[PDB]
């Protein structure tokens, strides 16, 4: 896979880059999961129930 | 020489985890030990963080645990990890022990290794019981009552030992507070015993599936087994995660979600699953004293195996009769557990009594008889005179 | 269980035509099911060696047999770790599955038993 | 340091095995090997072998115990139904 | 047999047309394992650390 | 043991919260609270549930504040030391109908209505059991059953003789959202509400599980690959023996 040799060129990924990528992942991954989860449960959430309420 | 070898602290790490010569052929069954160390760590870490929010007073114990469940951030995760982790700790310990049984790991020169392991097992059973009582649900109260009463079977001083363990007339505040203090202490004694266990392991090294010497072909712990251990560590965490997040109460008892009541013992009382085979053994003897003696003997009989295994070869890999009876033993043990979960009723009582016999007969009769026969069979099948 | 004892019982069976015809076939079938021959081992390679008798015995084994045992043991570990068996043509044949270490073991047990007897001899006047 | 007791395992260079001679080993760098994907077509039918020899040692004792369990259970069910209250009084006490 | 006659490894060896093929795959795997672990460790540490912050029942607005 | 003594096995209803990816249905929780307030609360406490936990779950911050204020709680003594009451706040716990155990038994023929905070987790069967119990009172007990005075028959309760009479009847509650208040509908709602009381972390717990399981699965698959790579030299290693002259 030449896609690897463009970014890291035959060398292993260094801890600094690993740590940095981890912070990014944490945020991205969380939003992706929360989104899917809330969508999959559309109609049941409190957000949805509050929309059909007015007091 | 390399610093990892010259430094006083690092050399310990090097000799036990990096350069330690391992037999090239050990299989995944040899990954259970690291899984046990990991379990010990999970129990200690989660217990200390929960201790920070726990009250041992009998009037507050149950609510303090509900407080951990409801008000402590991520509290339910800590409690569910601790509870489910205790169960996983037993599943892995049984596998670690069963592995020993099958491969003749209890044999010379690893007898000391095996004996220390039996002590750890007893300590682990005691530690989990102490923790279970800390919740102070219905099962906690009656479990504490029944188990402290085991000592009343001791002639003359038995009732005195019990009142001393209780700190009073019955399982009360003094009892739960001392059980929490003791629950916190024992895990550290287990840790010291694990070190003694690893010390005995280090002088002779691990055994292997062939049952023969590993001296002709060793490979370093570092890299090979460190990464091979990693594979089972993740699989272990994945499964533990499925229970903690998706089915946190499946391995417990609903009665422990009811505060303990000194005047009522639920008809639904059942011991924790990992204690069922032992409970069944005790229940099978219609005598108080003998019931408790036989149950304790079911644990101590593990110490007899190095002497009753008469074979001239270590392990069951190349032994047809021994493999068969080993599995009779395993499934008989599962039966004992299924009997423990049943009512003291007709078919069950007799089945439990027979399974109990089979349990003891395995160590005292089957193994010595069968291993002797296999010895002779191996001989006459090749000697032509 | 000592090899002297296994030999006593085994030889008694091997001599009596009653037992000899009844047991050996059972024993032969047991040995094939064991499977050690498919890994390239001889039964004697399987004997637990961590005791003084076996160390005395292995010490007394002639060089050529010693290097041979070493190769068989190493080859067995490598095959075991690959979760395979050796190609059938490499299996140990029954003619080869000889008790090569047995005589050295028996000799050492006898020497050991005599020492134990002599160290404890009583005397009568 | 203090004298150490003799064991059955040494360390690199003095493991305690017998003297080796005549055995020659060969190996190839994992780097030079075909990246993990070849464990199929060649390593698939070969697999499942270390359980075709063992399943009987596991299955038979399992079968015996499962049957024994099923039987006692079904008998208990009968004893506590209407049809079996007669037999119950007999086998009970 | 002659020790100079190296046994057959053809079944294991890759037809080297792409020299750094196994290396790129190994390093990607090793790198990804290192990434997901670090994120996992971070999350585990935060879970435990946050259990010590003010509990839901003590944030009373007097 | 006899079927009567064991109790009838509760069947498996299709709860919307069953399933690894499913959250509670919050409208049902909202309704369940009403059923609890208008029917159950007369005999059942709910001691472990604090008003504040309702906010953002089934009610608004404003709605909960109004509900809490309808109850008086003991306050700190005045400047002179005499006791004084106070309306409820969000930090308070939902009050129970009885002041002590003895007063609760007196109002129920000597029986004690358990607290319902954990009832869903404190019984085998969970939601299926609670629901079935509430909708399982037959108009008349099966022939031959000698039911003690003051007791009621319910096949799902162990022993069949339960001290709580049927309390759910069609349209005894007027749902604020217009839903037809049938008995099975009300049972379905309180039960959902009681599951939340016992497992308030439910929705969030499953969301975290999803992330945890995905990461761990990947790490597992990945470690297998890394292990095989690190072991390739050993696994394919080959030996040759040339016996020494
Ligand atoms: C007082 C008139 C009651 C009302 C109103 C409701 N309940 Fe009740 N409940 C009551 C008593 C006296 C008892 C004791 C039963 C016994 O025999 O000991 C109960 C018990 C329950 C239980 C527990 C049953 C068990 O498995 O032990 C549950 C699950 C229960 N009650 C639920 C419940 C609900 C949800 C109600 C409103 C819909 C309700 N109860 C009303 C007395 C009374
Ligand atoms: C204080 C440190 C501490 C240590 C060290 C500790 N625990 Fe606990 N443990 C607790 C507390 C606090 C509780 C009560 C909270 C709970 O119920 O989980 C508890 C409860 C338990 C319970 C009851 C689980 C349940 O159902 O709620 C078990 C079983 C248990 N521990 C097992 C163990 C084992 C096994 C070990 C050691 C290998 C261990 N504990 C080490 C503090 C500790
Ligand atoms: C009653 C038996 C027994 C118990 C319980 C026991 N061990 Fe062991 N352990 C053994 C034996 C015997 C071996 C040697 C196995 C071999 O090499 O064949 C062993 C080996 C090990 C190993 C090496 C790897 C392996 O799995 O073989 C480790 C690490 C280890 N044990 C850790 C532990 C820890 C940690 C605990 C408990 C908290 C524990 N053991 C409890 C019997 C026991
Ligand atoms: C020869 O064969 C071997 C072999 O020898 C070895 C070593 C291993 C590898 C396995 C191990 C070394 C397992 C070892 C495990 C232990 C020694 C467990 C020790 C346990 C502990 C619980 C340590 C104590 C820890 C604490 C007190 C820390 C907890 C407290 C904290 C973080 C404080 C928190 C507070 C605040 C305010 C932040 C093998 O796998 C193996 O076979 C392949
Ligand atoms: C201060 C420290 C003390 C006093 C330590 C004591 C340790 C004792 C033993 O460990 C070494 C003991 C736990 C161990 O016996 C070998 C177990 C197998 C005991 C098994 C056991 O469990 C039960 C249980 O869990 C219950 O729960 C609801 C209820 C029970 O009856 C209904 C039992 C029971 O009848 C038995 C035998």
């Amino acid at each position: 896979s030449s896609l690897y040799k463009t970014f890291f060129k035959r060398n292993a990924v260094f801890v600094g880059t690993i740590f940095a990528g981890a912070f990014v992942f944490q945020t991205v991954f969380d939003t992706a999961i929360t989104s899917w989860y809330e969508n999959h449960n559309k109609g049941k959430l409190w957000k949805d129930v509050k929309a059909r309420i007015a007091a | 020489m390399a610093f990892r070898k010259s430094n006083v602290y690092l050399s310990l790490v090097n000799s036990y985890i990096i350069d330690s010569p391992q037999p090239s052929s050990i299989n995944y069954w040899w990954n259970m030990g690291s899984l046990l160390g990991l379990c010990l760590v999970i129990q200690i870490v989660t217990g200390i963080f929960m201790a920070m929010h726990y009250s041992s007073n009998i009037e507050l114990a149950f609510s303090s645990v509900e407080h951990i469940m409801r008000d402590v951030h991520n509290g339910y995760i800590l409690r569910y990890l601790h509870a489910n982790g205790a169960s996983f700790f037993f599943m892995v310990m049984f596998m670690h022990m069963a592995k020993g049984l099958y491969y003749g790991s209890y044999r010379s020169p690893r007898v000391t290794l095996w004996n220390v392991g039996v002590i750890i097992f007893t300590l682990t059973i005691a530690t989990a019981f102490l923790g279970y009582c800390c919740v102070y649900g219905q099962m906690s109260h009656w479990g504490a009552t029944v188990i402290t009463n085991l000592f009343s079977a001791i002639p003359f001083v038995g009732n005195d030992i019990v009142s001393w363990l209780w700190g009073g007339f019955s399982v009360s505040n003094p009892t739960i507070q001392r059980f929490f203090a003791l629950h916190y202490l024992v895990p550290f004694i287990i840790a010291a015993m694990v070190i003694m266990h690893l010390m005995a392991l280090h002088i002779h090294g691990s055994s292997n599936p062939l049952g023969i010497t590993g001296n002709l072909d060793r490979i370093p712990m570092h890299s090979y087994f460190i990464f091979k251990d990693l594979v089972t560590v993740f699989l272990f965490m994945l499964i533990l995660a499925l229970f903690v997040f998706y089915s946190p109460n499946t391995l417990g008892h609903p009665d422990n979600y009811i505060p303990g009541n000194p005047l009522v013992t639920p008809a639904s009382i059942v011991p924790e699953w990992y204690l069922l085979p032992f409970y069944a053994i005790l229940r099978s003897i219609p005598d108080k004293l003998l019931g408790v003696i036989t149950m304790f003997a079911a644990i101590l009989v593990l110490l007899v195996l190095p002497f009753t295994d008469r074979s001239v070869v270590r392990g069951n890999t190349f032994k047809v009769l021994s493999k068969f009876f080993f599995f009779i033993f395993v499934f008989n043990f599962v039966l004992l557990g299924q009997i423990g979960a049943c009512h003291v009723e007709v078919p069950y009582v007799l089945m439990g009594q027979i399974a109990t016999f089979i349990y003891f007969a395995y160590f005292l009769i089957i193994v010595p008889v069968i291993s002797t026969i296999e010895n002779v069979l191996f001989y006459i099948g090749r000697v032509n005179k | 269980q000592s090899f002297t004892s296994i030999a006593r019982i085994g030889d008694y069976i091997l001599k009596s035509p009653v037992l000899s015809k009844l047991c050996v076939p059972v024993a032969n079938q047991f040995i094939n099911l064991a499977g050690y021959k498919k890994l390239g081992l001889k039964f004697d390679d399987l004997i637990a060696e961590e005791n003084p008798i076996m160390q005395t015995a292995l010490r007394r084994l002639p060089e050529d047999e010693s290097y041979a045992r070493a190769y068989r043991i190493i080859r067995a570990h490598q095959t075991e770790l690959t979760h395979h068996l050796l190609p059938r043509n490499e299996w140990i044949k029954a003619q080869e599955d000889v008790p090569y270490l047995l005589p050295y073991i028996l000799e050492a047990e006898a020497a050991a038993k005599e020492k134990d007897e002599l160290d404890n001899i009583e005397v009568s006047k | 340091g203090p004298p150490s007791g003799k064991t059955y395992m040494g360390w690199w260079g003095h493991m305690g095995g017998p003297k080796q001679k005549g055995i020659t080993s060969y190996a190839v760098s994992p780097y030079a090997q075909k990246p993990l994907q070849g464990i199929f077509h060649n390593a698939v039918f070969n697999s499942f072998r270390r359980f075709k020899s063992q399943f009987l040692y596991v299955l038979i004792p399992a079968g015996i115990y499962w049957y024994w369990w099923k039987n006692g259970n079904e008998y208990n069910e009968f004893l506590y139904s209407k049809a079996g209250r007669e037999e119950l009084e007999r086998v009970n006490v | 047999k002659s020790t100079y006659r190296t046994p057959n490894f053809d079944d294991v060896l890759k037809e080297n047309n792409d020299a750094d093929k196994g290396r790129s795959y190994a390093y990607f795997m090793v790198g990804a394992m290192g990434l997901l672990s670090s994120a996992g460790a971070k999350s585990t540490v935060e879970t435990f650390i946050s259990s010590m912050t003010a509990t839901a029942d003590v944030l009373a607005m007097a | 043991m006899t079927a009567a003594e064991h109790g009838l096995h509760a069947p498996a209803y299709a709860w919307s919260h069953n399933g690894p990816f499913e959250t509670f249905d919050h409208a049902s929780i909202r309704r369940g609270y009403q059923v609890y307030r208008e029917v159950c609360a007369a005999c059942h406490s709910l001691d472990r549930v604090a008003w504040r936990t309702l906010v953002g779950v089934s009610h608004t911050n404003e709605e909960v504040r109004n509900m809490a204020e309808e109850f008086e709680y003991d306050d700190e003594p005045d400047e002179q030391g005499n006791p004084k009451k106070r309306p409820g706040k969000l930090s308070d716990y939902i009050p129970g109908p009885y002041p002590n155990e003895q007063a609760a038994r007196a109002a129920n023929q000597g029986a004690l209505p358990p607290d319902l905070s954990l009832i869903v987790k404190a019984r085998h069967g969970g939601c299926d059991y609670i629901f079935s119990l509430l909708t399982g009172y037959p108009d008349e007990p099966p022939a031959g059953v000698a039911l003690p005075p003051g007791s009621n028959y319910n096949p799902y309760f162990p022993g069949g003789s339960i001290a709580m009479a049927r309390v759910l009847f069609d349209d005894m509650v007027e749902y604020e959202d217009g839903t037809p208040a049938t008995t099975s509908q009300m049972a379905k709602d309180v039960t959902t509400f009681l599951n939340w009381c016992a497992e308030p972390e439910h929705d969030e717990r499953k969301r975290l599980g999803l992330k945890t399981v995905i990461i761990l699965s990947s790490l597992y698959l990945l470690s297998i690959w890394v292990k095989k790579f690190k072991w390739a030299g050993i696994k394919t290693r080959k030996f040759v023996f040339n016996p020494p002259k």
